[PDB]
């Protein structure tokens, strides 16, 4: 046999695997939001609400393509129809 | 499209690379199902829009 | 010695098209249903045009032809009507037709867009597709030109004239990956992937599967608006089933009478 | 008007695409 | 003469889309986005609006009366 | 507000006391009971004690209010139930942030006794179902029961946002982010009053399903409103840990040194400061912070990683005795968390010649995903010798992964030919041919006799 080295340490190292791990945010079992109905001392229900376009975008789930229609392509023109004003 | 005769900015590789951006076979070929049986034709048919003329010689 | 037991899986359902998957069926059954969606599902369409006054720039039959191709809302009514050729009436019946009426005169100075708005139906349900987006342009009239006609819509199916075809386009597909080698690519990597391809971006086509049938037929039935895209399907299954029932009847007569 | 705009901003691409003249399928005469 | 009612190939209604298509060319669109915004996916239906020459506009100049 | 009037027996509403100073909560129960003040001023003064940032006086002054329910208030039972509602909801709210002198059950048993007495006057109200639903989150069971009790608040009188928010936390526990995301939308439209940044839980579900453009946008607003919240800042640290070659200063200073000085009792920022210092070869603080990141946490997700950091810092120091027990606790606490604890016990079981169990623990590494580093682990600790296809098949499939890729392979071709001597004799020869020349590029080193002897064999 060949005396292969026993992998008793880390020398690759495993830095490529530990940094890619997405650790979940479990700071509070209620997902960082207190579930209660007594604490809401203050309110923002009155007209001309405190809100921002940054907040507005966050209300949607998923809304956020084929961009090549508007390519130059020097060998491709545009179309022409029937006016009532010409030579 | 532009089909001027002697253009040389137009060739078939160039058209082909364009064609392949729309999700087609680069050469204009397609995979046809047979209309009677529904089975794929083992040959890939060349298919695309071409301008056709009706001539005055009706039967 | 008996039938296979198919399973259905609707992937996409809109008011314009249906995407569904049929599993565990023969290639022939899966295609014959496609033929029936196109040619053998009934719809209501204009098929009789009586032109009273036509002063437009087009012909007489041009008007009538364009009226033929306008889709009519059929779902609730089409499985009630007699075919025209089967109604006892000496002319037309509400049981065998829906009556239409176009009366348009350009009086104003501007040009008149004769649209499907102008087609006035006697039945409130069998209208052109206006309910809930512009309208099918029939003609354009000038200052003093007009168009008066009455029209009738009857039941028919796409085997007669394309006007009775309920579909935009039926997208049939099977075996997205070339597993059967039903098709033989000269260069299998020049080929883009199917919508349905259960394949990675490394390999080009599935490995050859010697013993194996088509299943998993991928459909994309697109309505012309004349029916709901999911009614086209229930109707075609019922149409094909009805042709076979009829066939069996005729068969049984042939058998016992020999 | 937009075809005038389109055709001038497109054909300058034959001056800008300077790095890769390589592809085959086109020829031209070179006499004497 | 006048935009067909249906794509000859597939059968999709394109008859209602011509005014809208010219309206999307009153906006600054490429024809490729005009066709897309109207929802014409197939290269059959897309030919109908690209290729339609509107001659009814010229025939309308030949007034009968007034 | 800050100076309210207290009713008296003669010429009431003439005395006011300032709320800026911090008085004793023992004399308040007497001054409100010698003059026979109405029940409304009790809750009115309680909220002003909670406005100053004091969670203890608000729950202690309202405890003695059960005795003086209806003495002479002429049928004032409605305000009494509203008082006891706080003693049935703030107990469960304070049980999660327990101190070091109290336990969990010490606040659970007080939240269960007075809740039955709260339902004697009015039952099944706007907030009474909130207590029954949140009772299940504290024990970790009966998830369907808590969701069915939260749905009842929409059909009785849903006059608040958090009235509905409770179902999304239960949808989150069953790994349903589609059902939770839809319910978190309603949270932002009203923009309700909550010091907890209700947007925080929304930004937590934006982490999944590849919405990195969304989660940042959630955290940012949260940071602008109140910088006191660390739950909006450490998330961006976890969103930025993947970039190890780019944006390192923001990830060790702006996202790790700021969250630590503002809130040092957090095991998440302590775990992340430890693993960041581990790459900089500063092990003197990793083991100091990981002991403090371990004793204050309760859920099994943070403690398995805190033990894993300790055994990783002990492994690199040739200290496997203390690190072996930490690697076992990392898998005994939380096994389905990540693949790291299974791989640490695999490389650990190599010690003391107990490499039998390293194969059993390394088997669960492939079930998630293979790795170019895990393939050589079982190949080195391969117990397959001959006519043993239960263990030689894994070595062949591991060797096919190192054969294609080139992570400076030096002994990979030796282990290739060491299996192929029983199989086709040309395969071992092809591996020795390339293994003979691969041992010459690093240095001028002659080939050891053990390879030339076997290639000639
Ligand atoms: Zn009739
Ligand atoms: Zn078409």
């Amino acid at each position: 046999t060949y005396p292969f080295d026993q992998n008793r340490f880390v020398q690759y190292k495993a830095t490529s695997l530990e940094k890619q791990h997405k650790h979940d945010l479990l700071t509070e079992p209620d997902l960082g939001v207190t579930i209660d109905l007594i604490n809401p001392d203050t309110y923002r229900i009155d007209p001309n609400v405190l809100l921002d376009p940054a907040d507005e975008k966050l209300l949607e789930e998923e809304i956020q393509r084929s961009q090549q229609h508007a390519k130059v392509v020097p060998w491709m023109r545009k179309t022409e129809y029937i006016s009532t004003e010409f030579n | 499209g532009d089909a001027t005769p002697f253009n040389d900015a137009v060739n078939v590789q160039k058209i082909s690379n364009l064609l392949s951006d729309y999700g087609y076979h680069l050469r204009g070929n397609e995979v046809l199902y047979n209309g009677f049986t529904g089975r794929k034709i083992t040959s890939q048919i060349f298919i695309g829009p071409t301008y056709y003329q009706r001539l005055k010689h009706m039967v | 010695p008996y039938a296979n037991q198919p399973t259905v899986r609707i992937t996409e359902l809109t008011d314009e098209n249906v995407k569904f998957i049929i599993e565990n069926t023969d290639l022939a059954v899966a295609n014959s249903i496609r033929r029936v969606f196109i040619a053998e599902v009934p719809i209501i369409a204009i098929d009789w045009v009586q032109i009273d006054a036509n002063s437009s720039v087009l012909h007489d039959e041009f008007i009538a032809h364009r009226l033929g191709l306008i889709p009519l809302t059929s779902d609730d009514i089409v499985d009630k009507l007699q075919y025209s050729r089967d109604c006892t009436c000496e002319e037309f019946c509400p049981e065998c037709s829906v009556e239409f009426t176009l009366d348009v005169r350009c009086n104003e100075d501007q040009t008149r867009h004769v649209t499907s708005r102008d087609l006035i139906s006697n039945s409130p349900r069998v209208i052109p597709v206006t309910s809930r987006q512009d309208d099918i342009l029939i003609v354009k009239l000038r200052k003093g030109q007009e168009l008066r006609l009455r029209a009738y819509a009857k039941k028919g199916f796409g085997k007669e004239h394309a006007k009775w075809n309920p579909t935009a386009g039926v997208a049939f597909e099977y075996d997205p990956d070339n597993a059967l080698r039903h098709t033989v690519y000269p260069k299998p990597e020049e080929w883009p992937k199917s919508e349905y391809s259960e394949l990675d971006e490394d390999e080009s086509q599935a490995p050859y599967d010697p013993n194996g049938k088509p299943e998993r037929f991928y459909y994309n039935v697109e309505s012309c608006g004349s029916l709901r895209p999911e009614t086209i399907v229930l109707s075609a299954l019922s149409g094909l089933k009805k042709k076979l029932s009829d066939l069996q009847t005729q068969l049984s007569h042939e058998i016992q009478s020999d | 008007e937009w075809n005038i705009v389109e055709s001038e901003k497109a054909l300058v691409a034959e001056s800008h695409n300077m790095k890769n003249q390589q592809m085959d399928p086109f020829t031209r005469r070179q006499c004497k | 003469m006048i935009i067909p009612v249906r794509c000859f190939t597939c059968g999709k209604i394109v008859g209602n889309k011509w005014e809208a298509y010219l309206g999307l060319l009153q906006a600054e669109y490429t024809e490729g986005d005009a066709l897309d915004a109207l929802g014409l996916k197939r290269y059959c239906c897309r030919r109908m609006l690209l290729a339609h020459v509107d001659l009814i506009e010229k025939l309308l100049n030949y007034a009968p009366l007034e | 507000r800050g100076s309210i009037e207290i009713p008296l027996r003669d010429t009431d509403e003439v005395i006011e006391l300032d709320f800026d100073q911090l008085p004793e909560g023992d004399e308040v129960i007497s001054i409100l009971k010698q003059e026979h003040t109405q029940l409304h001023i009790w809750i009115a003064l309680a909220l002003e004690y909670y406005k100053q940032g004091k969670t203890e006086e608000f729950v202690k002054l309202l405890e003695a209010a059960r005795i003086d329910g209806n003495l002479d208030y002429r049928d004032h039972e409605k305000d009494q139930m509203t008082c006891l509602d706080t003693l049935a909801a703030y107990y469960v709210q304070q049980a999660r942030k327990e101190k070091n002198k109290d336990n969990k059950k010490d606040l659970i048993t007080q939240a269960t006794l007075l809740y039955t007495m709260a339902d004697k006057i009015i039952m099944y109200d706007q907030n009474h179902l909130l207590g029954r639903a949140c009772f299940c989150l504290l024990e970790g069971d009966k998830m369907d029961q808590a969701d069915a009790q939260f749905h009842f608040v929409l059909n009785q009188s849903p006059n608040n946002i958090p009235a509905l928010l409770g179902k999304a936390c239960i949808s989150f526990n069953k790994k349903d982010y589609r059902g939770a995301l839809a319910y978190y939308k309603k949270a932002l439209r009203t923009n309700p009053g909550c010091p907890a940044e209700v947007r925080l839980g929304m930004g937590h579900c934006f982490v999944k399903l590849n919405k990195l453009e969304k989660a940042r946008l959630a955290f940012s607003r949260a940071l602008e409103l109140n910088s006191k919240c660390v739950g909006a800042l450490v998330g961006l640290a976890v969103l930025e840990l993947n970039n190890k070659e780019a944006d390192s200063i923001k990830n060790g200073v702006q996202l790790l040194s700021r969250a630590y000085t503002i809130d040092p009792s957090n095991p998440m920022v302590l775990n992340h400061l430890a693993n960041h210092f581990f790459f900089k070869k500063d092990y003197s603080k990793v083991q100091h912070l990981a002991l403090h990141a371990f004793h204050n946490t309760e859920v099994e997700a943070m403690q398995a990683e805190s033990c894993y950091q300790l055994a990783r810092s002990f492994h690199v120091q040739e200290d496997y005795d203390q690190a072996f027990q930490y690697y076992y606790q990392a898998t005994q606490f939380a096994s389905s968390s990540f693949v790291l604890p299974f791989f640490g016990l695999g490389q650990m079981y190599i010690y003391r010649g107990d490499k039998e169990n390293a194969s059993q623990c390394f088997e669960k590494v492939l079930k998630a995903y293979p790795n170019n580093y895990e393939t050589m682990k079982i190949l080195g600790s391969l117990y397959a010798a001959s006519e043993d296809q239960e263990k030689r098949d894994i070595a062949k499939g591991h060797l096919k992964k190192v054969t294609e890729q080139y992570p400076d392979d030096v002994e990979a071709w030796i282990e290739l030919a060491q299996i192929l001597e029983q199989t086709d004799i040309q395969g071992a020869l092809s591996a020795y041919g390339t293994a003979t020349r691969i041992l010459q590029e690093k240095v001028q080193a002659d080939v050891p006799p053990e390879i030339l002897n076997n290639v000639g064999a």
